[PDB]
């Protein structure tokens, strides 16, 4: 059930209030990068380990020094994977 | 250097608040949360998206892009972001997995939490 | 069929029956990483992203469409340079460069007649046949891999393929390169005349419109006597400009090749007398972007380029230049 409005309670506002509940920890396999391994410039700079299927199609991120935007996913194309890595300007 | 999601810090309905201000500011549309007879429920940090994709709406094609979100703590007052993709899906019928527009998408949104 | 030039004749024939029966996308590891630039991105910007990633080369995302939007590559920018230094009564007026995105810099090409009008590319899932066609149709030395989501209608780059790794892919799974074994000489493959060779005196923008005039993607540094010493290939263009210091072009090319960093695939030579059994092995242990053919005493006879290897496997037996 979709929806376009911002939910009220979120401008009571809004210390005060429920105490409302914590999100989950940090579950163990979002540690991890795959775009942090280059075991493979010998002689392949693309090559990746192979992913871990609860992973694909999570965005990552990256900090630049160069005023654009670092982006990534990993999606199974056939039976092969592809990390896309996505630089972007913000404007 | 790479990293899973976006970086938060602070309170995490302060967060909460921020993410879904974010999504009506790019015209996403998204689920809300549901108390238990009380009572917030700890999966008001999961969040059903739905965007319209642009180009598709340029064609005057219906199609959608289903993003899940969800927050995560990971120390104290630190939290991941968590963003991922349910796929896209036309009004009609009749099977890869690009990561676009999902790509473009999440770039949006991240524009979205920081210019915020 | 049992003898040199016989067996080499029949073992060509595996060869390119071998890469028709193989797809784009059977050369793909099986896991890898694909980085790719918005169009807008502004020039400087890119360039600092090949440098920083260690690439010479990027397919362009256009968002908006969600199309690709064309190949991103060295000689982009030996094409610009040239057109500036053979029309413009005005030395510094390379530098405007850097104000242009990538888009734009595209829209000077365009108009310069240094692009292609429709965009060239391949199904992943096509014959890699098709992608050995395209890039000797047009001289193109890598190209793209597109696929389509038909749920978006958008497009899906999965990768890019170069020469370059389509032969050791050749190199890897096919035992028959072990039977090409007739000599270079005897062979017709390569140029053996008109060399584009420089010095060490040379200008550095002299050097780049012999890259663009005769869509070479290298030029061989010679010494008086035209011993072979080193090599100026399109790819050294971006190591020049790449802080913005579009005057780093007057050096001569002796000097620019001291700006080199160590990292070099180096420069590799075989005599007249080698065949390509041995050349396929350099292949498969080493990244070769072409052959210089010397003498005893490394003196310069002619040049075995990538492109010359494959199109004499794949066929039955003053501009521009192509993508680099
Ligand atoms: N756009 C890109 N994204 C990711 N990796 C790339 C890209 N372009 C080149 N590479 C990688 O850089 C390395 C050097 O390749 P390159 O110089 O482009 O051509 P070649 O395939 O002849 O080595 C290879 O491991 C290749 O996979
Ligand atoms: N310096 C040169 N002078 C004349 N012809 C050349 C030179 N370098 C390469 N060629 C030839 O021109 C064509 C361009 O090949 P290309 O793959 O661009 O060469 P490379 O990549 O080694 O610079 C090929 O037929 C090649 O044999």
């Amino acid at each position: 059930q979709y929806s376009t409005e911002i939910p009220a309670f979120l401008t009571s506002n809004t210390l005060q209030e429920l105490k409302l509940p914590k999100p989950p920890s940090l579950p163990p396999h979002l540690e991890k990068c795959i775009l942090n391994s280059n075991t493979a410039y010998k002689e392949d700079q693309s090559v990746l380990p192979n992913p871990n299927h609860v992973l694909l199609n999570h965005l990552a991120a990256a900090n630049t020094q160069l005023g654009v935007l670092a982006l990534s996913a990993t999606t199974r194309y056939h039976r092969k994977y592809v990390t896309t890595a996505m630089f972007k300007n913000f404007d | 250097k790479w990293h899973f999601g976006v970086r938060c810090r602070g309170d995490a309905p302060e967060i909460l608040l921020a993410v879904y201000r974010a999504l009506q500011r790019a015209g996403a549309q998204f689920t809300v949360p549901k108390p238990v007879n009380g009572k917030y429920r700890s999966d008001m940090y999961t969040i059903k998206s739905r965007w319209e994709i642009p180009h598709c709406k340029r064609e005057g094609k219906n199609t959608y892009a289903y993003i899940e979100l969800q927050l995560y703590e990971v120390m104290p007052g630190c939290f991941m972001l968590d963003v991922k993709s349910n796929g896209y899906k036309d009004i009609y019928s009749h099977d890869l997995k690009s990561s676009f527009p999902f790509l473009d998408l999440c770039a949006m949104l991240v524009c979205k939490l920081f210019s915020a | 069929a049992m003898d040199v030039q016989e067996t080499q004749k029949g073992a060509l024939k595996e060869i390119q029956a071998f890469i028709r029966s193989r797809t784009s996308y059977d050369v793909l590891p099986t896991s890898f990483r694909l980085i790719v630039f918005d169009v807008t991105l502004f020039v400087k910007t890119s360039l600092s992203l090949l440098t920083l990633n260690n690439i010479v080369s990027a397919p362009l995302w256009d968002s908006e469409a969600n199309k690709f939007a064309g190949l991103l590559t060295m000689a982009d920018f030996v094409n610009v340079i040239k057109y500036y230094y053979q029309s413009s009564s005005f030395p510094e007026a390379i530098a405007e460069i850097d104000k242009f995105r990538l888009l734009g810099l595209r829209e000077v090409e365009r108009k310069i007649g240094a692009i292609p009008p429709e965009t060239i590319y391949v199904h992943p899932m096509h014959s890699l046949m098709d992608a050995c066609l395209a890039m000797s149709k047009s001289r193109a030395r890598r190209i793209p891999l597109i696929d389509v989501d038909g749920e978006t209608g958008s497009e899906m780059i999965v990768s890019v393929l170069t020469q370059y790794r389509i032969l050791k892919f050749i190199s890897m799974n096919c035992k028959e390169t072990a039977m090409l074994r007739v000599p270079l000489n005897q062979m017709t493959i390569g140029t053996w005349s008109n060399l584009a060779t420089a010095s060490m005196e040379t200008k550095v923008y002299d050097v780049i419109k012999m890259l663009a005039e005769k869509n070479i993607s290298a030029v061989p540094i010679v010494n008086s006597e035209g011993t072979l010493l080193n090599v100026y290939e399109s790819v050294d263009v971006m190591h020049l400009i790449q802080d913005g210091d579009y005057s780093n072009l007057d050096l001569s090319v002796g000097e620019a090749l001291l700006k080199r960093p160590a990292n070099f695939d180096g420069v590799h030579t075989c005599r007249a007398t080698d065949r390509l059994d041995g050349i396929f092995d350099a292949i498969k242990h080493s990244r070769v972007h072409r052959l210089f053919v010397v003498d005893e005493n490394l003196k310069l006879e002619g040049i075995l380029s990538l492109a010359d290897i494959l199109n004499y496997i794949i066929y039955d037996k003053d501009n521009f230049e192509s993508a680099v």
